[PDB]
């Protein structure tokens, strides 16, 4: 599940990468920014524990932390705008399909913002519920009601349908995020058979900046 | 080196087949040509792989053909799906042998997976409100053409519904926005040469 | 409150400052190792964001972190047994007493040793519990009664009693620590006044290999 | 530079003066000179400077003869404690005039205090036990001078006394072991050329 992270100018980020790699020997480190390719940036090595840097790039820019067997973080310093984008992780693992070639597996993504506005402080997402039309139910007998969320920042987010009872998240329809004045708004909206009208249904939202870093818990009342 | 993919955005019809092109401008002996795949969730997936001196690679509905004299290499698709809409890059591994080489990329071909064709399906126009803003739900449509006006007197705020695609093959649509006379705002649908309004279903 | 981090060979450490200081503009860093004296291993600028090492030390072994404002950490590359030490933190402040001259001020040591054993697992302190004799209370009227940790490594560790009511700390005594095959060991004892015979007492333990990382309490019957 | 100090360890009573000695060779023409100090749990605590030019430091109970001729620095406490027992060290600030310079430190002289001359005093013999192991707890005494020995019929482990100050004034001890039979087990004292036995306390 990709994420976000958010910082001001003249300050470090960290980046970390979640493979599952055993016989681990090199990690390539990229980034994908918009318009632009793909493009490799450094590479670091297990066993003697050295940062290889590319041709043009300064020294003290590029960090590679292990804080424990098997796991790798990459630490970036002095950001400035130009900085911005999604990052991977990469090692030449054959492999995940468990095949004779060597292919070089991918991470997750990072979204990295650099700001310098630092304006508002609640920039977490706010809800509100429409309640279906019981005109709505008597013509085809089926409930659709709409989630509204507003007022985010930044634009990555995410939305799911649940039913309060199993682990199975309910297909359902999605809108597209518009920007109103430097801030972000988004909704979506579901439908309900007949058949389970009476049983009550959730929607949770995945952002950055939640309260208290937990998902936030959208409670919908059954349908009378 | 440099790879090329002149290509931005293609749009094709379900069950029909696609190619896309890469031209790679190479100086080395042996290499190898890798296919990818991310999804609008920035996540990236290995998808084929050709070879130099081995013949047509094909892995179930992946068929690559390959020209080693003007290297160009052409991606196929036998069936489509309305999950392949994804941006599809060309790799190129330098040699391709070693556990400490990289990858060069192209910069990518998105597609994208349309409907195929339905009969005329006539809207159906609900209303739900809260606080202060209103929307108007419309149902199944075919056309994508269609222009909604919401009759009110003070306007704030009025955005684009949507273009979405429901599983049953006809499109659906929300439209948004809020006004300041909010007791009782209807709106007014128009398919097909048609005005279907909002009152007439009760 | 020197705290401890152990760590076998070839592998990396942090070491956390402790300092709070909000107009700094260089941090140091200096080592204490056994029967030599302090020397400083390198600085930091605080604006340009980098690193300035000494005369002899490779590059690429000591990075600078900061992991938010007016925060800072040590992070060490390739351990070997030399490395073990005390670490800490300094910068010139005029100052902590509200003086006038430039005086450098030094955090709180943190000790890393550096192992290649791995013997044991169950590393905390084990308690074991001494009730007085019945002679002792009759004749003096008061009560003094003992408390025993064994089987532990490292040996860095602390020692308070408490009397479960007040949050304040009684006045015990202290052994020392004594080398048991590979561990060590600890005890210590308090005196209890016969006012204070049905009351409750506690006795808690501060070390880097307790359960879930938080501090024993330890329960003696009145 | 270089930074000397000769002695490892001294010895006072309490109420007393003592002196430690640091000698230096510099080549500045101003400098500072550091006197530090280290608690058994590693605390480092600023306790006076000197100054190239300044005249004999004096602050509380800290004062500094300083030899500029034969670079030669002494640091002097009046009345000790008991809380007084930690290393001190000697510390060149090179130069010690902008943010940036760094120190020169010494190897440390560590004191230790011990309590006044008291009259003498007899033990009391106590003993607890749980389980096995079982420790025999010898009460105030003096002098510190004693051989406190557990007979008992077999032992498998055994440990040395723990003499500690007291907040009286005179010492209190604890001497552990473990044995197979420990249901009679008892502490022999011999202090001050008598011996007290621990069933004449029952």
């Amino acid at each position: 599940g990709t994420k976000s992270v958010t910082r001001p100018t003249r300050s470090s980020a960290e980046i970390t990468c979640d493979l599952t790699v055993i016989n681990a020997f090199y990690i390539h480190w990229y980034l994908h920014q918009e318009g632009k390719a793909p493009q490799r940036l450094l590479y670091y090595d297990v066993s003697n524990s050295k940062d290889v840097l590319e041709s043009g790039l300064s020294p003290g820019k590029y960090y590679t932390h292990t804080p424990r067997r098997w796991s790798w973080i990459l630490i970036l310093r002095n950001l400035i705008e130009n900085d911005s984008g999604v990052y991977y992780c990469a090692t030449w693992d054959r492999g995940n399909p468990k095949t004779h070639y060597y292919k070089k597996l991918f991470g997750s993504g990072t979204t990295l913002v650099v700001t310098d506005k630092q304006l508002d402080a609640d920039v977490s997402p706010k809800p509100t519920i429409f309640l279906p039309s019981i005109a709505e139910t008597k013509l085809q007998k089926a409930g659709t009601y709409l989630c509204l969320l507003e007022k985010f920042f930044p634009d990555v987010i995410k939305i799911h349908w649940q039913e309060k009872k199993s682990n199975t998240i309910l297909g359902s329809q999605e809108g597209n995020t518009m920007k109103t004045n430097d801030t972000y708004m988004k909704f979506s909206w579901l439908t309900v058979p007949e058949e389970s009208l009476d049983k009550e249904h959730r929607c949770i939202v995945r952002h950055e900046n939640n309260k208290n870093g937990v998902d936030q818990e959208i409670i919908f009342p059954p349908i009378k | 080196q440099k790879v090329t993919q002149a290509q931005s955005s293609v749009s094709m019809p379900v069950r029909k087949a696609v190619t896309l092109n890469c031209l790679y401008e190479t100086s080395w002996w042996s290499y190898y040509i890798f296919w990818y795949k991310q999804l609008p969730s920035k996540e990236m997936i290995f998808l084929i792989r050709q070879g130099s001196d081995e013949q047509n690679a094909k892995s179930g509905r992946y068929s690559v053909n390959f020209k080693k004299a003007a290297k160009s290499v052409a991606l196929t698709i036998s069936a489509l799906q309305l999950e392949d809409s994804a941006k599809y890059f060309c790799a190129l591994g330098d040699p391709g042998g070693l556990n400490t080489d990289k990858l060069i990329f192209g910069k990518g071909t998105r597609v994208t997976v349309e409907p195929r064709s339905q009969p005329h399906t006539k809207p159906s126009v609900f209303v739900m409100k809260n606080g202060t803003n209103v929307a108007c739900l419309v149902k199944e449509f075919y056309p994508k053409d269609i222009r909604i006006n919401l009759v009110s007197s003070k306007k704030i705020t009025e955005f684009d519904p949507a273009i979405v695609i429901s599983p049953s093959g006809k499109y659906n649509a929300v439209k948004l926005g809020k006004y300041e006379d909010s007791n009782s705002v209807t709106c007014s649908v128009q398919h097909d040469n048609k005005t279907v309004h909002s009152t007439d279903f009760e």
